[PDB]
């Protein structure tokens, strides 16, 4: 005895139960679509009971073609993905359907992706910190080894770049085992690190997951949590450190917001789920470094029209140890990566965990630019000349110190053909230093661009 | 024997509209219709059932709707 | 006993759903499936 289908509105549809077998919550049911070319077997994922023995689903796949009346059967469990050792190396979808290898891990331990977080008594908070040889992530907002990163920014501003970046910065060198839960970006730039994760050999000692942007919401709200289970398989019974890089995050708010208008619940603000911090909550906190063991993760966060007080961002910001901002009007004055300092935060920048050579200079640093920030009002209308000294001395290093945060990354050889640059952290906090103290207020602003340590800044400053 | 007694008891379809307005529709009948099948309307008018309800099927006109009104025939 | 019977065949209470389905043929079905005479009456009515 099985079910069968009611009502379809969009990827939502309803199902009826006989009166006693109606499924729990989260549970998996196969149906069928029998048109044609578009023929295929559907999974729908429980979301309500509407009572009288019927129930309301998530299609993971598009409706298209489901009739009405079609039956519909329940398997009992959750969505469940392959977990194991020989996860690594492939590719997988929500559904845990391998796209490199049709066939693989069928045969592979199921777990199911539907999980409560860990016990409050296992938590423990992080602080050592991870060198990634940034200089403004280094110096102003030091990541944290076994922490939760965020990179949030609008549309066209640097989340590809320094993403790849910071993977070659940390996967290509982390003893660990790393997952890449691509969660509503361009398959494009899948397809792209699919290819450079193989051509820098790394591939072999990562899993990916896919849910770009053509899949239906449904999924397209799942493939974090596919790829979150692999992760915390790794992380709590291989025993192995686990990076967890996900982008963008954004976009599974927003699929739950699609959603939650076809489920029927009232809209709260600018047009967002209710819920959406408790569902926003579900998927962070399951991601933390329990007592004895790491994952690291760094995050993506889409802001739309750059309105950094949209509820979604806004809600995503309180669950992070790291919080790197990317600005539009940085990236116009042609700084990159374009990190906005005095935005951007981290927990660990305190002189009991970074030293205080390193917080003084980090302080010292935001106070220029923060005066600079303020004379903005004034800078953009007088000019530079109207300000008095004690102000215009400042403002001219301020310039320099900004300009001086850009780097040649790795990922950018590929547009500008300018090798990359590492530097680390003692020479980034020696010459901030020197900085602020002006043992470069000389040069001009032209020759900080885009430089990297001091000796490449000095053999740039001779050239012109 | 309760099998049985079931299938004795279960032993070209054509639907109408009951509602229209401003480039929408709800249509009666077609309990086979497939979701985003493209229905045709006498007057020459396509369209996409978008939603398909526990009673009736809304439908996007495409082109005029002006020439759909209530108790046309929708195949 | 009748009620016994629909509540354990849920597949057969849901086929005794008929307010929408012509409820002649339900009758029918309903009589031929299913004693007292009178609470069959009943039944039926
Ligand atoms: N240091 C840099 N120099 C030149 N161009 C850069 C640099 N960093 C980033 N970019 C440009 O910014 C773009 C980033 O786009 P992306 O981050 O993928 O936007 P989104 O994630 O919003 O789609 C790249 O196409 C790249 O050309
Ligand atoms: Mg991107």
């Amino acid at each position: 005895t099985a079910g069968r289908v009611v009502r379809i509105t969009g990827p939502v549809v309803d199902v009826e139960f006989p009166r006693g077998s109606v499924p729990e919550l989260f549970n998996a049911l196969h149906a069928e679509i029998t048109f044609g070319a578009l023929a295929k077997t559907l999974t729908l994922e429980v979301a309500q009971h509407l009572g009288d023995s019927l129930v309301r689903c998530i299609s993971m796949q598009p409706t298209d073609g489901l009739v009405r009346g079609v039956e519909v059967t329940d398997t009992g469990a959750s969505i469940s993905v392959p977990v194991g050792d020989g996860v690594k190396g492939h590719v997988f979808n929500a559904l845990g359907d391998c796209l490199d290898d049709p066939g693989y891990g069928k045969d592979f331990e199921h777990w199911s992706i539907h999980r409560k977080p860990p016990a409050f008594s296992d938590l423990e908070p992080r602080t050592e910190m991870l060198e990634t040889g940034l200089k403004v992530v280094d110096l102003l907002t030091p990541y944290v080894r076994g922490g939760k990163i965020a990179l949030f920014g609008g549309a066209g501003v640097g989340k590809t770049v320094l993403i790849q970046e910071m993977i070659n910065r940390i996967a290509r060198n982390f003893g660990g085992t790393s997952v890449f839960a691509g969660v509503g970006e361009r398959t494009r730039e899948g397809n792209d690190l699919w290819v450079e994760l193989a051509d820098a050999n790394v591939l072999k000692d990562t899993a990916l997951v896919f849910g770009q942007m053509d899949e239906p919401p449904g999924t397209r709200m799942r493939v974090a949590l596919s790829a979150l289970t692999m992760a915390e398989f790794f992380r709590d019974e291989q025993g192995q450190d686990v990076l967890l890089f996900i982008d963008n995050i954004f976009r599974f708010t927003q699929a739950g917001s699609e959603v939650s208008t076809l489920l029927g619940r009232m809209p709260s603000a600018v047009g967002y789920q209710p819920t959406l911090a408790d569902e926003m909550g579900e998927l962070q906190e399951r991601i933390t470094s329990t007592r004895g063991r790491s994952i690291t993760s760094m995050q993506a966060v889409y802001v739309p029209a750059d309105d950094y007080t949209d509820p979604a961002p806004a809600t995503t910001f309180a669950h992070l140890d790291a919080t790197t901002e990317l600005s539009r009007a940085v990236f116009s004055k042609g700084i990159f990566p374009a990190v906005d300092p005095l935005a951007s935060s981290s927990t660990i920048l305190d002189p009991a965990i970074v030293g205080d050579e390193h917080y003084r200079v980090a302080q010292e640093v935001i106070r220029i630019l923060q005066r600079y920030k303020d004379l903005q009002d004034i800078i953009a209308i007088l000019g530079i000349d109207e300000l008095s000294e004690e102000d215009k001395q400042l403002v001219n290093r301020a310039r320099r110190i900004e300009r001086f945060l850009s780097q040649n990354m790795m990922a950018a050889e590929q547009f500008t053909g300018q090798p990359g640059s590492t530097v680390p952290l003692k020479e980034t906090i020696e010459a901030f230093d020197k900085l602020t103290k002006g043992e470069f207020d000389h040069l001009p602003e032209q020759a900080f661009f885009l430089i990297g340590g001091l000796d490449d800044l000095a053999k740039k400053a001779e050239s012109l | 024997x309760x099998x049985x007694x079931x299938x004795x008891x279960x032993x070209e379809e054509i639907g109408t509209v009951i509602d229209a307005g401003d480039g929408i529709a709800h249509v009666e009948g077609l309990p086979s219709v497939m979701t985003q099948e493209l229905l045709e309307f006498p007057g020459g008018v396509l369209g996409v059932a978008l939603n398909l309800d526990e009673h009736s099927v809304g439908a996007v006109i495409l082109g005029e709707f002006e020439k759909i009104e209530e108790g046309q025939q929708v195949k | 006993r009748f009620g016994r019977v629909l509540d354990a065949e849920p597949r057969l209470s849901a086929l005794l759903s008929d307010y929408t389905t012509p409820a002649e043929g339900r009758v029918a079905l309903l009589d031929k499936a299913l004693v007292n005479q009178t609470a069959a009456a009943l039944l039926s009515q």
